[PDB]
RNA sequence: GGGAACUGAUGAAG
RNA sequence: UUGAGAAGCUCAGACGAGUAGGCAGGCGUGGAGGUUUGUGACGAAGCCUUGGGCGUGAGCCUGGGUCGAACAGCCUCUAGU
RNA sequence: CUGCCGAAGUUUCCGGAUAGCAGAAACUCAGAUCAGUUUUAUGAGUAUGUAAAAUGAGAGUUUCUAGUGGGCCAUUUUUGGUAAGCAGAACUGGCGAUGCGGGAUGAACCGAACGUGAGGUUAAGGUGCCGGAAUGUACGCUC
RNA sequence: CUCUAACCUGGGUAGGUCAGCAUCAGUUUUCGGGGGCGGAAAAAGAAUAAGGGAAGGUGGCUGUUUAUAGCCCUUGUUGUAAUACGUCCACUGGGGACUGAGGACUGCGGCUUCGUGCCAAGGAUGCUGACAUAAUGGU
C-alpha cells in the first residue's frame, strides 16, 4: 500500500544563521522510514542541505478528504533513465491520491521498467476540468452515455460437472 | 533450583513472584468521556492542505 | 519493591500522556515539535557468522 | 525410568559389506581423498559421542537391570542386595550340573537370571 | 547505571520470526527489505520472534 | 471434490498443457482417468504454431540403428498420452504404474459413451485464453502429420451424437412427467420451509 | 451399504520433504472436501487410520490397520500433516484413508 | 565524555513559513 | 563449393 | 537422607567441523608373578549361526549346533602385540 | 577406538635464522593492562597521523617446542598497452582444513559453518506437473 | 506367657506392554471476544440549516441552473459521532501439536482463615480399559 506524508524539515540554527528557512513536500512512501529518508534526498538535490546538518521536524499523513468522489489527477514525474533525463506528465483516473501514485508506478514499472529510486515525483494536481483532459482513452470513460459489458470476467474445487456459463 | 524456565507472561503465578503489582494495575482507565474537544487550528490545516 | 513500580507505571504514563498533550498544543496552534529524540537503541543480527 | 537407545543399528566398516577381507568392526578412515572422512551425505554414519547413551540407563537390559556374569554359586550371592538392579547372567563354560545350582539359589534370592534355560531339560 | 545494567542482561537470542521477514533480506529497509534502522517497525519484528 | 474410482473426462474446449497437469496429479493421488474426445483438445498459438514444433521432433532421430531412435507418435490420443508422459517420473516403479491408470482414447467408444463425462474448469479454453486468440485443434493438427483416421471419426461422432440425442428427447420427456408429479404432491409446497 | 460409513474418505499424498530430503515420520493427507488451510481446522486432531488387506490371515480375519492422528494444517490447499504410531509405507502413496470424526468436538 | 546529543523544542513559524518545493 | 553396439537367424514366455 | 571408592558424590552455565601437529583415556593378542575357597569329560578352547544382550567405538557377554582337553576374569610385569 | 586443542601456507636476514600463527609450565596484574572498532580534540594539505571518550573483553611476561614460507581464484586502484584480447605492481577476502539448503548436476554464485534426537520458526530459492508449497490476489506490458 | 510358623476358614490388594480421557507444567501454532489510547481528538459519511457554483444539462426550452432528476463547493448543526488504521490491556473464550527431564522437606510467592492448611507456586499426576495358544518390540 501507500500513505501520502506531509514533511517539513530545516537545519541546525548557527549563530551565523539563527533560523533556518523551513521545506514542506507532499510525496509518497510505503511507511513513515522511507519517507524521511526520500525527503532528505530531493532536499539534497534542490537545497543542499546535507543529512549530517540537517533535521526532521514533523511527519503527518494525508487522508483524502473526498475518497467517494471520482477525480482524475495529472501527474508531473521527473523520471531518472539511464542517461537520466526524462520530465514527464501523465493522467490517471481514480479516487485516491494515495491510489492514484500505486498506479502510477505499476504503468511506469510496464512500459518503463522504472524501480524506486529511479522515480522523483514532482506535482500532483486534482486537475479538474473536461477541456484540459489531454488523453483520449481517459476522456471516454467520461461522457455521460459511456457504457461496457464485463471484461475478464472468469464468474479449488477442480472436475466441474457442465460447462461454465461464461455469460 | 530453577529447573524450568517459567514465563511470567504466560503463567500467572510466577508473575506475582517477580512483580509485586499485578495486584493494581487497571490498565484500562477512561480518561475521557463524549466531551472530547477537538484540537485542530486553522494554519495548521492550511499548511496541511495545501498542495 | 511496589512503591518503585507504582512510581515508574505512573511515569511512563505520565510521559506519554504529555507528548500527546505537547503535540495537541502546537498541532492546534501552528507551532512545530521535534521529540524527545530516541536514546535506547535495539540491535538485532540479520546475518550469519560466514 | 525407561530404557532408550539413540541407536540401534550399530555401525559398519565403509565398504565392509563389498569385501570379504574386510571385517565389519568399525575403523575410523584414514584418508583425506574419502568421501566418508569429509562426511558427504548420503554416505554411512560414524561412531561419534553424540550418540552416547543416557549415563543412568546405560548397561541395562531392556528391562532395566545390569547384567552380572556369575561363574558361580558364590557369584550369585554378592546379589543378594541387588536383585532389582541386576540381572545374574550366568557364563558360558559353566557345567550343566554347576548350572542348576545357582538356578535354585539365585530363584530364593529373588535375582533374575537371564538364561537360566539353557542345558537344563525340565520334568 | 545503564552501561551496568547492558552488562548484566545476556544477548537476547531469539528465534526466527514468525510469519518469515519480508521478501528479500539483506538490502537497505527503505527500500523493502530489512536491514539498519527500523524506528518505530523494530517494535513489530519483535512481536514475530518472541 | 471427487473421488470417484473411475472419472471421464470429455476434452472438447480444453488446453492440453493445462489438462496434462490437472490430469497428472490426480494420476498419482489414485485415481483412474479417461480422457474422451482427446482429438478436439486446443494449444495456443495458431495453426503452423505447434506444426513446427513438432515438425522439429519429427527431424530428432537416433544415429545408430535408427530403427531404435525416438517413436514420433501421429495419433491425436498419442499427442497428448505423450503430454502426460514427461509429467510423471515415468522412470520410477510409481510412475509406470501410474500411467497404466489413464486410458486416453480419440472419438467416444460405447463403453464411455453411456457414462458422465466431467470437464475441468481450470484449463477451458473459452475461460484461460483471450478472445480472439489463435488456437489449433489437435486432432485437425495430427491429421496433416499422418493420422490417417479423421473422416471416420468424424462421421463415427456424428452418429453418436444424434443416437445420445434420441436418448436425451426420452430422458427429458422422463421428467417433464416427474415436473408435473413433484408439484402434483402437495406436501413440496407446504414443506418447502426446509430449503428444499 | 448407505447406513453406515461414520469416517470421512482421504488420500494419502507423500511424505513430508524437500526436494531431495524426504521425512517419512510425518505424513501428507487430502480430506476431502477440505479446501482451505482455514477449512482443516475442523480435521484437526481426528484419529486417522488406514485400513488394507493382507494374505495371510490372523485372529480370525485378514484386515489390518495403521492408526494415527492428524497435527498440522500444510498449504493454502486444505491438506494436513498426520502422524502414524508406525509411519506409512512408501507403496501406500495415492491410497486411501479414513479420517475418523473422533475425537468430536462439534 | 561524550556530547549528548539533542532533546526536543519547539520552533515558531510566524517568521517563517514552511515552504512548498518540488523534486 | 565445403564437413567427417552396427546387420542377420534362432528362440521360451500373459 | 545414609550420595565418604574425596580417585567418590553433587549443582549450574557455555561449548561440539577439523588438515600438519600436540595431548588424554581406553579395547584387543602371546607369554610372566600375584589373585578369583576361578571354569572344565554333565564338555575347556575353537568353529558356524535367518537367536538374544551390552558399549558412542575398538570390543565383550550369551542361547543353539559342532567338537573334544584344556582355559579365563581382576591387579601388575613383558613384547616377535 | 574415542575425546580435547589446533595452525601457517607471507615475511626478515643469511638451505640455516628470527619474528608470526598453535601450544606447556613458571611468574606476573584486577587494572585503564588491553582492543583487524567507533567517537571528540590537536594538528596535517573528504581524506592523514597523533592523544584522552564510547563500546565491549580479564590482560601480561618470559622460559621450551612441533608444523609452516605452495598456490587457485574473487575485490578495487593501476601504468604499459590494441584489430582483438591482455601483461604487470599493490589491497582485501575465500579455499587450502568445510560438511549442509538452493544455483537442474559444478569449489570459486546465493544462504549458512556441523555432537545425538523431538517439536516449532526461518535464510537462499521457490509454490502448474516431475517437486514439498497460491493454476493466489493487483495492475500494466508481449505475438 | 511371648514369637514365628504348617493346615483349615475368610476379606482387601501389581510390576509388563499398549490404548484412551481428565486437571496441569513447558514449548508452540490457529481461531476469536471486550475495552481503553492515539491521527484533521482519523478523513469519510449520514441527518439537518445557510451561501456558492455548475455540469458528463435533469424536468423543462442545440441552448439553460432544480423545477416533474439531481451534482459539486464552503459553513453551521445532529457531534460531546461512527468506523478504519496504528497501538496497549499484569482483559477473556476456545482448537490442535510435541515434551514429563528431575525425585522427602528446605525457596520465593498467592490464597487463606488465624491452628493451619490449600494452590496452576523450584520439571506429572490421577480415573479407567485391552493382554500372556498376547498387544507391542525387534532380526
Amino acid at each position: 500500500a501507500l500513505k501520502e506524508y506531509q514533511v517539513v524539515g530545516r537545519k541546525v540554527p548557527t549563530e551565523h544563521e539563527p533560523v533556518p528557512k523551513l521545506f514542506r513536500m507532499r510525496l509518497f512512501a510505503p511507511n513513515e522510514s522511507v519517507a524521511k529518508s526520500r525527503y532528505w534526498y530531493f532536499l539534497k538535490m534542490i537545497n543542499k542541505v546535507k543529512k549530517a546538518t540537517g533535521e526532521i521536524v514533523a511527519i503527518n499523513e494525508i487522508s483524502e478528504p473526498k475518497p467517494l468522489k471520482a477525480k482524475v489527477f495529472g501527474i508531473w514525474i521527473r523520471y531518472d533513465s539511464r542517461s537520466g533525463t526524462h520530465n514527464m506528465y501523465k493522467e490517471f483516473r481514480d479516487t485516491t491520491r494515495v491510489g492514484a501514485v500505486e498506479a502510477m508506478y505499476a504503468d511506469m514499472a510496464a512500459r518503463h521498467r522504472a524501480r524506486f529510486r529511479s522515480i522523483r515525483i514532482l506535482k500532483v494536481v486534482e486537475v479538474e476540468k473536461k477541456e484540459d483532459v489531454r488523453r483520449n482513452y481517459v476522456k471516454q470513460l467520461l461522457n455521460p452515455h459511456l457504457k461496457f459489458p464485463l471484461p475478464h470476467r472468469r464468474t479449488k474445487k477442480v472436475f466441474a460437472p457442465h460447462r461454465p456459463s461464461t455469460f | 533450583a530453577h529447573v524450568q524456565k517459567k514465563n511470567p507472561l504466560k503463567n500467572k503465578a510466577v508473575l506475582s513472584r517477580l512483580n509485586p503489582y499485578a495486584k493494581a494495575y487497571k490498565a484500562n482507565v477512561k480518561i475521557n468521556s463524549e466531551k472530547t474537544p477537538k484540537a485542530a487550528g486553522e494554519k495548521f490545516l492550511s499548511v496541511l492542505h495545501e498542495n | 519493591i511496589a512503591k518503585r513500580a507504582e512510581a515508574y507505571e505512573a511515569e511512563y504514563r505520565a510521559a506519554e500522556r504529555e507528548q500527546i498533550e505537547l503535540a495537541r498544543k502546537a498541532r492546534a496552534e501552528g507551532n512545530y515539535f521535534v521529540p524527545h529524540e530516541p536514546k535506547l537503541i535495539f540491535v538485532v543480527r540479520i546475518r550469519g557468522i560466514n | 525410568v525407561n530404557i532408550i537407545k539413540k541407536r540401534t543399528k550399530p555401525f559398519k566398516r565403509h565398504q565392509s559389506d563389498r569385501f570379504k577381507r574386510v571385517g565389519e568392526s568399525w575403523r575410523k578412515p584414514r584418508g583425506i581423498d574419502s568421501c566418508v572422512r569429509r562426511r558427504f551425505r548420503g554416505t554411512i554414519s560414524m561412531p561419534k559421542i553424540g550418540y552416547g547413551n543416557n549415563k543412568k540407563t546405560r548397561y541395562c537390559m531392556p528391562n532395566g537391570l545390569k547384567a552380572f556374569l556369575v561363574r558361580n554359586v558364590s557369584d550369585v550371592e554378592l546379589l543378594l542386595m541387588h536383585n532389582k538392579t541386576y540381572a545374574a547372567e550366568i557364563a558360558g563354560n559353566v557345567s550343566a550340573r554347576k548350572r542348576v545350582e545357582i538356578v535354585e539359589k539365585a530363584r530364593a534370592l529373588g535375582v533374575k537370571v537371564t538364561n537360566a534355560g539353557a542345558k537344563v531339560r525340565s520334568q | 547505571n545503564f552501561k551496568q545494567a547492558a552488562n548484566f542482561l545476556w544477548p537476547f537470542k531469539l528465534s526466527s520470526p514468525l510469519g518469515g521477514w519480508r521478501e528479500r533480506k539483506f538490502k537497505h529497509f527503505i527500500e523493502g527489505g530489512d536491514a539498519g534502522k527500523r524506528d518505530e517497525h523494530i517494535n513489530g519484528l519483535v512481536q514475530k520472534m518472541l | 471434490s471427487e473421488f470417484q474410482k473411475v472419472v471421464v473426462i470429455d476434452a472438447k474446449g480444453h488446453l492440453l498443457g493445462r489438462l496434462a497437469s490437472v490430469v497428472a496429479k490426480q494420476l498419482l493421488g489414485g485415481q483412474k482417468v479417461v480422457v474422451v474426445r482427446c482429438e478436439e483438445l486446443n494449444i495456443s498459438g495458431h495453426f503452423f504454431r505447434n506444426k513446427l514444433k513438432y515438425l522439429a521432433y519429427l527431424r530428432k532421430a537416433c544415429r545408430y540403428n535408427p530403427s531404435r531412435g525416438a517413436f514420433h507418435f501421429r495419433a491425436p490420443s498419442r499427442i497428448f498420452q505423450k503430454a502426460v508422459r514427461g509429467m510423471l517420473p515415468h522412470k520410477t516403479a510409481r510412475g509406470q504404474a501410474a500411467l497404466e491408470h489413464l486410458q486416453a482414447v480419440e472419438g467416444i467408444p460405447p463403453p464411455f459413451d453411456k457414462q458422465k463425462r466431467v470437464v475441468v474448469p481450470a484449463a477451458l479454453r473459452v475461460l484461460r485464453l483471450k478472445p480472439g486468440r489463435k488456437y489449433c485443434t489437435v486432432g485437425r493438427l495430427s491429421s496433416e502429420v499422418g493420422w490417417k483416421y479423421n473422416d471416420i471419426v468424424a462421421k463415427l461422432e456424428e452418429r453418436r451424437k444424434v443416437k445420445s440425442a434420441a436418448f436425451y428427447q426420452a430422458k427429458l420427456a422422463k421428467q417433464k412427467k416427474i415436473a408435473s408429479a413433484k408439484e402434483a404432491s402437495p406436501v413440496n409446497q407446504k414443506l418447502s420451509q426446509f430449503g428444499y | 451399504a448407505q447406513g453406515h460409513r461414520l469416517y470421512v474418505k482421504a488420500k494419502h499424498l507423500s511424505f513430508q520433504r524437500s526436494k531431495h530430503v524426504i521425512h517419512p515420520g510425518t505424513s501428507i493427507v487430502k480430506i476431502e472436501g477440505c479446501d482451505s488451510k482455514e477449512e482443516a481446522q475442523f480435521y484437526l486432531g481426528k484419529r486417522v487410520c488406514y485400513v488394507y488387506k493382507s494374505s495371510k490371515a490372523v485372529r480370525g480375519s485378514k484386515i489390518r490397520v495403521i492408526w494415527g492422528t492428524i497435527a498440522r494444517p500444510h498449504g493454502n490447499s486444505g491438506a494436513v500433516r498426520a502422524r502414524f504410531v508406525h509411519n506409512l509405507p512408501a507403496k501406500t502413496f495415492g491410497s486411501s484413508l479414513r479420517v475418523m470424526l473422533y475425537p468430536s468436538n462439534i | 565524555q561524550p556530547a549528548p546529543p539533542a532533546k526536543a523544542h519547539f520552533v515558531s513559524t510566524e517568521n517563517n513559513e514552511p515552504v512548498t518545493l518540488h523534486p
